[PDB]
RNA sequence: GCAGUCAAGCGUUCAUAGCGACAUUGCUUUUUGAUUCUUCGAUGUCGGCUCUUCCUAUCAUACCGAAGCAGAAUUCGGUAAGCGUUGGAUUGUUCACCCACUAAUAGGGAACGUGAGCUGGGUUUAGACCGUCGUGAGACAGGUUAGUUUUACCCUACUGAUGAAUGUUACCGCAAUAGUAAUUGAACUUAGUACGAGAGGAACAGUUCAUUCGGAUAAUUGGUUUUUGCGGCUGUCUGAUCAGGCAUUGCCGCGAAGCUACCAUCCGCUGGAUUAUGGCUGAACGCCUCUAAGUCAGAAUCCAUGCUAGAACGCGGUGAUUUC
RNA sequence: AAGGUAGCCAAAUGCCUCGUCAUCUAAUUAGUGACGCGCAUGAAUGGAUUAACGAGAUUCCCACUGUCCCUAUCUA
RNA sequence: GUGAACAGCCUCUAGUUGAUAGAAUAAUGUAGAUAAGGGAAGUCGGCAAAAUAGAUCCGUAACUUCGGGAUAAGGAUUGGC
């Protein structure tokens, strides 16, 4: 007989199946359509994310309550070092969908990027790419003649980039290698444009700009075998129940005689796969830049790291990204950053956003003070200097 | 922005930061932290708390 | 009669609670039986939130108020919530006017303190409140 | 229980806007009977709770036709099950009946879904009480009170997790197929305008928020304490002091990190093809007709874009490939 | 043979029945107070009333709370 | 020793140190716990849990077989020196 009483279901069935992501780093499924008659650019970027802050800002929305007022905020920064160029390649056009012609790499790759070569690095003998260095070697007709190639056949042209680990904090060593398409330009421009750009560095303020939409595409963090209560949401059982509560009641009718695919089951929760889009920049940062987390009005000297580093990452010292509001994946973890796949003018786009002030207090407990000359004006001198 | 004054212990409000109270006689107390929030409701005098400002103004600290 | 919205301010005062008469009415105290403008979900107690119209009855006070259902609004709340500007606030006790489905205060002085978001979505509350916030 | 045909009449005039007598043709298996085919070397028996999916005879939401449709409100009908359909008082209740919110509080199926999922209030063992009946033992589809709810480690299904063999190994990719998601309301303005004698009183575009749901996230606020981190307190023990043991985490205050909450914050895309319906040109039928040929616009519908998984017997590109 | 007296009651005893009125609640097939042609109450097959007592059966109120809104976290 | 106490808690004499172990810390459990705002809206039903608690002083209703009800209800105080 029918249910006693309506209610949605529990949980998003096109988010299946909760399994393990197959690669630490999040796949990009899709680009931006491109568009032949603007100049050659790439369309996403990597990075690592360090951790969470909080901003100050004038609201900017006619007919709000809150319009030219004062609104705190909660922000995200990504730690986005320039990356390397280091290949090409090309697709091809099939029946059976696009299919990879050639790939040409650059004469010279650093010790980053062959490590991601490698399970064993340092027992081995390190003779990757030792004899494909010797195509360059000669005047260069085969590492011409696979460039042609791509120029004559390829309808859709990528860059083989990798990130600069040993530039974070982290303890890694080995760098993220990873494909970006490249939109604007013909076919031919975007080849002569990957070739100028072999064993050079591309800065993050070069793709992304001030108040601009992208999405962040990374996997979340894990939590390992879950019960039903916190995977899916459902209704805990009274306290009376027998044999557990933290569980569903009924998992299916008499008839058909199987467990549905839609009924919750215990089993992995987070490290999925997820895409989130629509999130506005609020700073572009400048690693050499003295005073990056400083406004036209707060004016202090002070850096974005707060103070004691960020928790569990450490400082940063590259460029950055800041984000408004939370990102997909936990701190430490290689996120891809994407360019919106629409044209977005719903008025909360669109809006020129200026930070007055950035929180720089310590992370790791209650922190009251911004820099540590207010520590030392504030409580004047102790037993320790 | 403007930066606040802790109503129990005298240390500065950041924006986002404590909470505030509001009594039944309509006055208003601000708190940097639930330390000092928790030590107001147990009815502790500050002048009588080593670390406040009140304490080291009062001792001459 | 809301004149205008409101920003969502986390809900402390379900059906079933209990909370102080602040205006001038007779009335001692409000007990909730409804929240005007409340979604639908199995099992989840329809919940009011300061400035939010509720549907009262007065189980202390003027015999003549008691014994019936009439409309009211909520002015202090002791959930704490958030507002727009980044501070977490909250009162020492809840308290509630009488009041018609038009917005009028049946009463015609409020004790207390009164929420900025409570005065400025009820003209009348604001003209009889002393101290807001 | 639901739906037709005919049309005497109702409807100020007027059969068919909306209804409709006397008659008559069906459909359904969410009622109850009729029957006794299956099961008495046993298919766990009422209701509720929990959870998934399906049907449309559509309560609400989208787009339309009709009216005895001026406006507002309402009524009849079409395409439509995409998306929702609640919180309580009394009752074991199904049912019923009120209070209240709401866009709306539509009806049903899945062994009258669902007891190795729960619960055990009811019915339906043994104790006991009352009324009527019986000489009596006892009876009562009458009332009342107390009454043990067992087992999964197997197979399959489902949820997640490994993995032999495709020269070896490593990195970067393609996308067959399967899944898929958002939802509804209010205020301001339009406007006291259209409409109307008046009383009354809209709508499209635009703006700001909210409801239900979904996916993440922990800067902040709140919760959690074996950080047994710091301090305090009682009893006892180490001669005193210092510093500690024990009291199954002794107790109390604060308490970072981690985890976590509409109790916190952020985010949730836009093109095509159509249904109903309204049209164009235009015969059949010299006229006329949205239809017959051809064709335009069109729905919360469909297919894609986008999003998740990646065939472990689908595929491509590229690096390096061993001498005791 | 005598025709239910004194009392008591929709009561653990009333079928009709969720009886009628009042009270209690925003709303009560519950509770309590009344009414009685009572299917089928009733006087040691004992009637009516009773302070105290009860791991007996019921209704309401205050305090209290993770029973619930709505779940979260810690230890063995 | 604490305390009203053969209560609970700690110690002396005497007696044991026996109950398969090691590593890890998922879900679901069993046992022990804590929770913002609301406070029985949960449920057949406040089931379970929470609240109360020693002692001294103050104060104590209806009813009653005059014996009770009674620790009724309701308040204050408590260390060390
Ligand atoms: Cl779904
Ligand atoms: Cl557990
Ligand atoms: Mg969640
Ligand atoms: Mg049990
Ligand atoms: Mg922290
Ligand atoms: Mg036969
Ligand atoms: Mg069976
Ligand atoms: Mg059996
Ligand atoms: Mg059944
Ligand atoms: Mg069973
Ligand atoms: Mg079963
Ligand atoms: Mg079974
Ligand atoms: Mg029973
Ligand atoms: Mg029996
Ligand atoms: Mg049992
Ligand atoms: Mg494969
Ligand atoms: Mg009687
Ligand atoms: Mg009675
Ligand atoms: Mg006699
Ligand atoms: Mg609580
Ligand atoms: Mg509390
Ligand atoms: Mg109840
Ligand atoms: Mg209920
Ligand atoms: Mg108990």
């Amino acid at each position: 007989s029918h249910r006693k009483y309506e209610a949605p279901r529990h949980g998003h069935l096109g988010f299946l199946p909760r399994k393990r992501a197959a690669s630490i780093r999040a796949r990009v499924k899709a680009f931006p359509k491109d568009d032949r008659s603007k100049p050659v650019a790439l369309t996403s970027f990597l990075g690592y994310k360090a951790g969470m802050t909080t901003i100050v800002r004038d609201l900017d929305r006619p007919g709000s309550k809150f319009h030219k007022r004062e609104v705190v905020e909660a922000v995200t920064v990504v730690d986005t070092p320039p990356v390397v160029v280091v290949g090409v390649v090309g697709y091809v056009e099939t029946p059976r969908g696009l299919r990879s012609l050639t790939t040409v790499w650059a004469e010279h790759l650093s010790d980053e990027v062959k490590r991601r070569f490698y399970k064993n690095w340092y027992k081995s003998k390190k003779k990757a790419f030792t004899k494909y260095s010797a195509k360059y070697a000669q005047d260069g007709a085969g590492i011409e003649r696979e460039l042609a190639r791509i120029k004559k056949y390829a309808s859709v042209v990528r860059v083989l980039v990798h990130t600069q680990i040993r530039k974070t904090p982290l303890a890694q060593k080995k760098a993220h290698l990873a494909e970006i398409q490249l939109n604007g330009g013909s076919i031919s421009e975007k080849v002569d444009w990957a070739r100028e750009h072999f064993e050079k560095t591309v800065a993050v303020d070069s793709v992304f700009e001030q108040n601009e939409m992208i999405d962040a595409i990374a996997v979340t963090k894990g939590h390992g075998f879950e019960g039903v209560t916190h995977r899916w949401g459902t209704k805990k059982l009274p306290r009376k129940t027998h044999r557990g509560l933290r569980k569903v009641a009924c998992i299916g009718a008499w008839h058909p005689a199987h467990v549905m695919w839609s009924v919750a089951r215990a089993g992995q929760r987070g490290y999925h796969s997820r895409t989130s889009i629509n999130h506005k920049i609020y700073r572009v940062g400048k690693g050499d830049d003295e005073a990056n987390g400083a406004t036209s009005f707060d004016r202090t000297k002070k850096t974005i790291t707060p103070m004691g580093g960020f928790v569990h990452y450490g400082e940063i010292k590259n460029d950055f990204i800041m984000v408004k509001g939370c990102i997909p994946g936990n701190r430490k973890r290689i996120v891809t950053l994407r360019k919106s796949l629409y044209t977005n003018t719903s008025r909360k786009a669109l809006e020129e956003v200026s930070l007055k002030w950035i929180d720089t207090a310590s992370k790791f407990g209650k922190g009251r003070f911004q820099t540590p000359a207010e520590k030392h004006a504030f409580m004047g001198t102790l037993k320790k200097d | 922005m403007k930066v606040e004054i802790d109503s129990f212990s005298g240390a500065k409000i950041y924006p986002g930061r404590g909470t505030l109270f509001v009594r039944g006689d309509s006055k208003i107390f601000r708190f940097q932290n639930s330390k000092s929030a928790s030590l107001f409701k147990q009815r502790k005098n500050p002048r009588r708390i080593a670390w406040t400002v009140l304490f080291r103004k009062h001792h001459k600290k | 009669g809301a004149q205008g919205t409101k920003f969502r301010i986390s809900l402390g005062l379900p059906v079933g609670a209990i909370m102080n008469c602040a205006d001038n009415s007779g009335a001692r105290n409000l007990y909730i039986i409804a929240v005007k403008g409340s979604g639908s979900r199995l099992n989840r107690l329809p919940a009011a939130s300061l400035g939010d119209m509720v549907m009262a009855t007065v189980k202390k006070g003027k015999p003549e108020l008691r014994k019936k259902v009439m409309p009211a609004i909520v002015v202090r709340q002791a959930k704490s919530w958030r507002r727009r500007d980044g501070v977490f606030l909250y009162f020492e006790d809840n308290a509630g006017v009488i009041a018609n489905p038009k917005g009028e205060m049946k009463g015609s002085a409020i004790t207390g303190p009164v929420g900025k978001e409570c005065a400025d979505l009820w003209p009348r509350v604001a003209s009889n409140s002393g101290v807001v916030v």
